[PDB]
């Protein structure tokens, strides 16, 4: 079993 | 005193009645401002503050980013939930109780349990005793165990027997402790 | 704001400092597993949580897009710096303190941000290295953190204990006393 | 997950093309992604979809009630969609991989037939030229070394809506005749030699 | 789009090679691919904003990629071996690890050549329309012959007047060896150029076949006494006859 992570996205530079 | 930027994210889920109810709520903060969120509950990216406004409107018009951000609750959330079924949410630590004369006050100490859940009770001479007890919050130790203490105002006589009652999920009945003079 | 259960699968932290970065799932608040970015490997702090798997590059690249995201932020808020707040200690002990037996001081250091601090044990004169350890750095709802240093101990009626905390917050570095009374 | 797509395909120009993919095995976090590559160039993206039924400007594609197999539509066939199409199961990882696909030909709707083999002079001597033939015919390649026989492909005259395959054959040695040359192709009997 | 450069690279092996990729805006995860036909997609190495998490995948030491500036990134091929040899797709998304869709390049075909000896351009000629087809179908088919050329990095075109046509156009989608039994044989191509029989017949209009060959560049060193096949255009022309 795996755990499971929410990700962020990229914004701006 | 140096100079710091920080920025956080939290990717948070909010668990209720079980499964039935599922929320997930992504927070982007800098310092110590949630500055835009992906609440669930709405679908799509709001801005909390000023400064998230930029970054709402850029990713709330790519399609394919918004898509992964709803998919979150079940591909985050809910199969991690499964995952603490089995672990986390089976935790139980029995409480490990003790009582300490500090006489004009008696200290019962509630020590290393899991879950938080815990109800704890005086008693003198099998009648509970309610105007003269002071319990400090809950505590919690940081090694998946907590801990609380509950303090008794008494005044002893020759014959007297205190008992402390204390209830947890992880007992099938209350643990009783007694102390005499 | 109000549920069952409370879980941060993913508690993102950044900051230019170092520049240094945390990553750490947290479930109803205390620290399931922290990721060495350093050494690329999972560190899980419940024995029981073993058994399972975490790719440490999707905290790698998370940490990625905030030191991203973190850029943009200070251009956008015009070099915005971190306000140092006051942090909070209190020192405690597992169990009840028994001379004989075994035990565990707890220093809780809350209130913190930015989340940079150093925490020392010193007892009679000298620093303690042997058998402390430490927490990372646990989320808050306000967005500040704290964190919490262990030192196990053998109570002895002579030996009192100081815990030492360094942040920019304090003009002098706080100790914290204990005596085992 | 893997997917599988029957290797090869055949459509005629202007109709809808649907190619199948089966993923019985997928999972919930993994998308049904699409891609193509016209030999022999960079992989291009066409569409993607989770669970419902999306449409691009290039194609459409239906997913299964049960996410178990997935089509990819071509709205109005061309030549320009004769490429290999990649049917791919992707979840949160750094590699995409492609499988064998699906080798789509289109083919063009050829009005009427004129089978025909030409001789053309430089502006070495000559070359052959086997032209306006069916589609359903194909070219072989020739036993004997020296003579080259390249394999058909479409030719398309736009500005006249006239469209023709074509294939080239040339030598120098043998005193090399624009007959027989083709040959040991299975050509109509209806092909004429000037 | 996604943008690499070269086209195209022929080196001779033990000389280093850059290959440059331009990712698309906004894209901060970046992937580099390799490609033979045939053979599959095979992954080498992908990266977040400036670094790159996975450094496995890379076939050995000699191959390094650098993605300083967190937007374009180069892959450099230290003494280029004969199994370097391969099409290097470059691919940008979103964000890594995200199942993002990723876009890619037109790619880069690397060609490592144990010597250049057998390195020579192509011979472009073409061919007028035949005297029966021009009467039976009122058409007129031309061809293009591109032959003798090593190795197979020929890009042949139409120019009509001066001006490019890609209606009535067909080439082969891929050369042919001449010599199909032997390891290292010269390449050929074909093209065909239909029009119609009056704009043929016009002897103002000009027919051209170019052929775009890519082999040595001027800091390639040349010892034969022939000509450098160096990258270049070879062309052949004909003109309209009454
Ligand atoms: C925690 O302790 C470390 C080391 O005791 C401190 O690091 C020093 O910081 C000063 C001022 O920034 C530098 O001049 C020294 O060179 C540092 N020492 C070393 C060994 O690098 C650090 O400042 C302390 N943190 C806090 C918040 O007080």
């Amino acid at each position: 079993a795996v755990v499971q992570s929410e990700l962020p996205y990229p914004e701006g530079s | 005193s140096p100079e710091d930027f920080v920025y956080q994210f939290k990717g948070m889920c909010y668990f209720t009645n079980g499964t039935e109810r599922v929320r997930l709520v992504s927070r982007s903060i800098y310092n110590r401002e949630e500055i835009v969120r992906f609440d669930s509950d709405v679908g799509e990216f709001r801005a909390v503050t000023l400064l998230g406004l930029p970054a709402a409107e850029y990713w709330n018009s790519q399609k394919d980013i918004l898509e992964r951000k709803r998919a979150a609750v079940d591909r985050v959330c809910r199969h991690n939930y499964q995952l603490e079924l089995r672990t986390t949410l089976q935790r139980r630590v029995e409480p490990t109780v003790t009582i300490s004369p500090s006489h004009n006050l008696l200290v019962c100490s509630v020590t290393d349990f899991y879950p938080a859940q815990i109800k704890v009770r005086w008693f003198r001479n099998d009648q509970e005793e309610t105007a003269g007890v002071v319990s400090t919050p809950l505590i919690r130790n940081g090694d998946w165990t907590f801990q609380i203490l509950v303090m008794l105002e008494m005044t002893p006589q020759r014959g007297d027997v205190y008992t402390c009652h204390v209830e947890h999920p992880s007992l099938q009945s209350p643990i009783t402790v007694e102390w005499r003079a | 704001i109000v549920a069952d259960h409370v879980a941060s699968y993913g508690v993102n932290l950044y900051q230019s400092y170092g520049p240094s970065g945390q990553y750490t799932h947290e479930f109803d608040g205390d620290e399931q597993f922290y990721v060495d970015l350093g050494r690329k490997e999972t560190v899980w702090s419940l024995p029981v949580l073993r058994q399972f798997r975490f790719d440490p590059q999707f905290a790698l690249t998370n940490i990625a897009v905030l030191k991203h995201n973190l850029n943009s932020l200070i251009k956008r808020s015009n070099s915005t710096a971190a306000t140092n707040e006051v942090p909070e200690v209190t020192v405690f002990s597992k169990s009840p303190v028994t001379l004989g037996q075994p035990n565990i001081l707890i220093c809780l250091v809350d209130n913190i941000f930015p989340p940079v601090v150093n925490i020392t044990w010193l007892s009679n004169g000298h620093s303690v290295t042997e058998g402390v350890s430490e927490t990372s750095f646990l989320s808050k709802s306000d967005h500040s953190f704290f964190k919490i240093s262990y030192l196990t101990l053998l109570p002895s009626a002579e030996e009192s204990y100081d815990c030492k905390v360094e942040h920019w917050g304090l003009d002098k570095p706080l100790l914290k006393h204990w005596e085992p009374e | 997950m893997k997917t599988t797509q029957p290797p090869s395909m055949d459509c005629a120009e202007g109709r809808a093309a649907n190619l199948p993919c089966n993923h019985s095995t997928i999972s919930g976090n993994e998308y049904v992604y699409w891609y193509r590559q016209i030999h022999s160039q960079g992989p291009q993206y066409i569409i993607h979809g989770l669970k419902n039924n999306e449409t691009n400007e290039m194609a459409s594609l239906i997913i299964t009630e049960d996410r178990k197999s997935s089509t990819l539509i071509l709205p109005h066939a061309t030549l320009r969609d004769t490429a290999v199409y990649y049917c791919i199961a992707f979840q949160g990882a750094q590699k995409l991989v492609f499988g064998q696909g699906t080798r789509l030909t289109i083919n063009p709707n050829i009005q009427n037939p004129d089978p025909a083999v030409y001789q053309l002079r430089d502006s070495d001597k000559s070359v052959c030229l086997f032209t306006d033939f069916d589609s359903q015919t194909n070219v072989s390649q020739s036993k004997d070394s020296d003579v080259y026989i390249t394999d058909k492909c479409v030719l398309d005259m736009r500005s006249m809506d006239f469209k023709s395959n074509s294939a080239v054959a040339w030598s120098n040695k043998s005193d090399f005749a624009c007959a027989n040359a083709f040959n040991n192709s299975i050509i109509p009997e209806d092909t004429f030699f000037p | 789009g996604v943008s690499q450069s070269p086209s195209n690279k022929v080196t001779e092996k033990g000389k280093d090679v850059e290959l440059r990729c331009d990712p698309i805006s906004g894209h901060t995860a970046l992937y580099w691919y390799r490609q033979s036909l045939g053979q599959g997609l095979e992954f080498l190495i992908y990266f977040q904003g400036n670094s790159a998490p996975d450094k496995s995948g890379l076939p050995s030491d000699r191959f390094s990629a650098e993605r300083t500036g967190g937007s374009v990134s180069t892959l450099t091929i230290q003494r280029t071996q004969q199994e370097d040899s391969a099409v290097y797709l470059c691919a940008s998304s979103f964000r890594a690890l995200a199942a993002d869709t990723q876009y890619f390049g037109p790619g880069t075909r690397l060609t490592v050549l144990e010597d250049l000896k057998n390195v020579f351009p192509p011979e472009v000629a073409v061919f007028e329309p035949s005297e029966a087809e021009i009467s039976h179908t009122q058409k007129a088919t031309l061809v293009c012959l591109a032959t003798g050329f090593y190795p197979d990095h020929v890009e042949l075109s139409w120019w009509v007047n001066g001006k490019e046509v890609h209606s009535g156009v067909c080439t082969d989608p891929q050369p042919l060896k001449e010599q199909p039994a032997l390891n290292d044989s010269r390449y050929a191509l074909s093209s065909r150029l239909r029009v119609s029989a009056t704009f043929w017949q016009n002897p103002r209009n000009h027919f051209r076949c170019q052929v775009q060959f890519y082999g040595l560049s001027e800091n390639d060193e040349w010892t034969q006494d022939r000509a450098k096949p160096v990258t270049q255009i070879v062309s052949a022309e004909a003109w309209g006859r009454a």
